[PDB]
């Protein structure tokens, strides 16, 4: 999805 | 403060290729999507990429799909829009935009916040050339209640811009410089008038001062009233 | 791919007004638009996110409301900071932009006052001819201006250039160039230019004779 967020997750391990 | 600041932009001939660059500062620019959007003369604005915050993914309009590539440089600050086989439909203001910023990623579906100012890229094979300047002289036909309109004819530049004075900068009330207008020839062309009081036409000299830096040219042209 | 439409295309206000603009999307979008504000050689600025949300330090002044396909931002009272073009942006399926909503600033009507200009002879020389058409001073924005040449409308070799609103008195000057080559120029007699304007009760021209 183009629009899905395309910044850092903030929930990344 | 969040800022971006584009680079890059200039004068491109048709097929030929050329990289913008935008130096983000004030935010964490490697958490951070980024897009590109332009704005053509005389069209809406477009969006043109979008790269995710690690370039592991990256989308583009169909109007430049395979010609345009975006990317990014982390250590750097800086995003990248390397534009290939340009032709005049690219010719516009290019902008670096921040994708939507959200620590806590309430929402599932992303626009944009932050616009740089923009940088120019005009696609074109004309060569450098200084404008012609011709007075737009007042006659009884310019003369409205007392006031006379004159002015001078800016034409056959490349590329934008000039700038025009009146009196080396004295004349400054009732100008009106117009934007330039792109000719069929690829050259620029605009005029500059002013409105003075008819009463003056005879004892005030009123000379247009152009200056065209891209070709190194000014010229000075008295405008000369009518007698009809 | 969503189309983004905005009304109306110029409004025009005064300070203290309410002012409403409308945007439509041509499938569903949910609440997935923004707004932005524009002025003339600056870098857009977010007002408006998920259709009603004002982002930080916005004014109370501005609202934004919808879901799906219809769209209104409201200015509740106009301040002479809100002069500016506003433009939504839909986010659901790729980007696409409206075409904008240019908020001026509402005066009196104007008429404009018409001037001609005849090539001149040093232009003559290098074998082109351009004819001006100056419309100054004018309010609204929108005019008609049209060539004749021996009484022949024109097409295709004329173009406008139209000024920014006055910052003072609130009203908007128009070049009309008409190009002509100098052997063309020098075939016809009678050059002519048209103006329409809500200010003139009747179209007004102003034409001369080559070479008087």
């Amino acid at each position: 999805d183009p629009n899905a967020n395309p910044n850092v997750d903030p929930n990344a391990n | 403060q969040v800022q971006l600041v584009e680079s890059g932009g200039g004068v491109v001939q048709p097929g030929r290729s050329l990289r913008l660059s935008c130096a983000a500062s004030g935010f964490t620019f490697s958490n951070s999507g980024m897009h590109w959007v332009r704005q053509v003369p005389g069209k809406g604005l477009e969006w043109v990429a979008i790269i995710w915050y690690d370039g592991s993914n990256k989308y583009y309009a169909d109007s430049v799909k395979g010609r345009f590539s975006v990317s990014r440089d982390n250590s750097e600050n800086t995003l990248y829009l390397q534009m290939s086989n340009l032709r005049a439909e690219d010719t516009a203001v290019y902008y670096c935009v921040r994708a939507y910023f959200d620590s806590e990623n309430l929402y599932d579906y992303y626009g944009m916040d932050v616009w740089g100012q923009g940088t120019t890229v005009t696609v074109s094979s004309a060569s450098t050339k200084g404008p012609s300047v011709f007075p737009l002289a007042p006659s009884s036909k310019s003369t409205s209640g007392g006031t006379a309109a004159l002015g001078c004819l800016v034409k056959d530049y490349f590329p934008e811009p000039v700038t025009v004075s009146w009196n080396s900068g004295a004349l400054t009330s009732g100008v009106h410089t117009f934007p330039a207008v792109l000719q069929s020839s690829g050259l620029y062309s605009l005029s500059s008038v002013v409105t003075v009081p008819s009463s003056s036409l005879g004892t005030q000299t009123y000379i247009c001062n152009v200056n065209h830096k891209p070709s190194n040219t000014k010229v000075d042209k008295k405008v000369e009233p009518k007698s009809c | 791919d969503i189309q983004m439409t905005q009304s109306p295309s110029t409004l025009s206000a005064s300070v203290g007004d309410r002012v409403t603009i409308t945007c439509r999307a041509s499938q569903s979008i949910s609440r997935w638009l923004a707004w932005f504000q524009k002025k003339p050689g600056k870098a857009p600025k977010l007002l408006i996110y998920t259709a009603s949300n004002l982002e930080s330090g916005v004014p109370s002044r501005f609202s934004g409301s919808g879901s799906g396909t219809e769209f209104t931002l409201t200015i509740s009272s106009l301040q002479p900071d809100d002069f500016a073009t506003y433009y939504c942006q839909q986010y659901y399926n790729y980007w696409t932009f409206g075409q904008g909503t240019k908020v001026e600033v509402k005066r009196t009507v104007a008429a404009p006052s018409v001037f001609i200009f005849p090539p001149s002879d040093e232009q003559l020389k290098s074998g082109t001819a351009s004819v001006v058409c100056l419309l100054n001073n004018f309010y609204p924005r929108e005019a008609k201006v049209q060539w004749k040449v021996d009484n022949a409308l024109q097409s295709g070799n004329s173009q406008e250039s139209v000024t920014e609103q006055d910052s003072k008195d609130s009203t908007y000057s128009l070049s009309s160039t008409l190009t002509l080559s100098k052997a063309d120029y020098e075939k016809h007699k009678v050059y002519a230019c048209e103006v329409t304007h809500q200010g003139l009760s009747s179209p007004v021209t102003k034409s001369f004779n080559r070479g008087e």
